[PDB]
């Protein structure tokens, strides 16, 4: 269960993550790593949970 | 933030995994005590019935 809830807070705070990646492409702030590769590491980490 | 994030993670979950290690170690250690212990048991009674 510690991984398993570990692996669900990863995926909650790369998708928190994830949706401010999005706002700087509407505002236009800087750069890095695009949406598509954020909502990777979740879909990953989401995946781990069920795992552990 | 995301790699000292990670970083954590990979020693976080490797020392939960070592955890795990050392307390089967000690569990399967301790089945050779709880063996052992059965046996001496045993090994008493051939004696008590040899003096006997």
């Amino acid at each position: 269960l510690n991984g398993s809830w570990v692996a669900l807070l990863q995926t909650r705070n790369t998708l928190n993550r994830a949706g401010i990646r999005y706002m700087m492409d509407q505002n236009n702030i800087g750069s890095g790593s695009t949406v598509a590769e954020l909502m990777e590491s979740a879909s990953i980490s989401l995946k781990q949970a069920e795992k552990n | 933030t995301q790699g000292y994030q990670d970083g954590f993670e990979k020693q976080y979950v490797a020392y939960m995994e070592q955890n795990d290690r050392l307390h089967d170690i000690a569990v399967s250690d301790n089945n050779a005590s709880y063996s052992q212990a059965m046996w001496i048991l045993v090994g008493v009674m051939i004696v008590v019935l040899a003096v006997i």
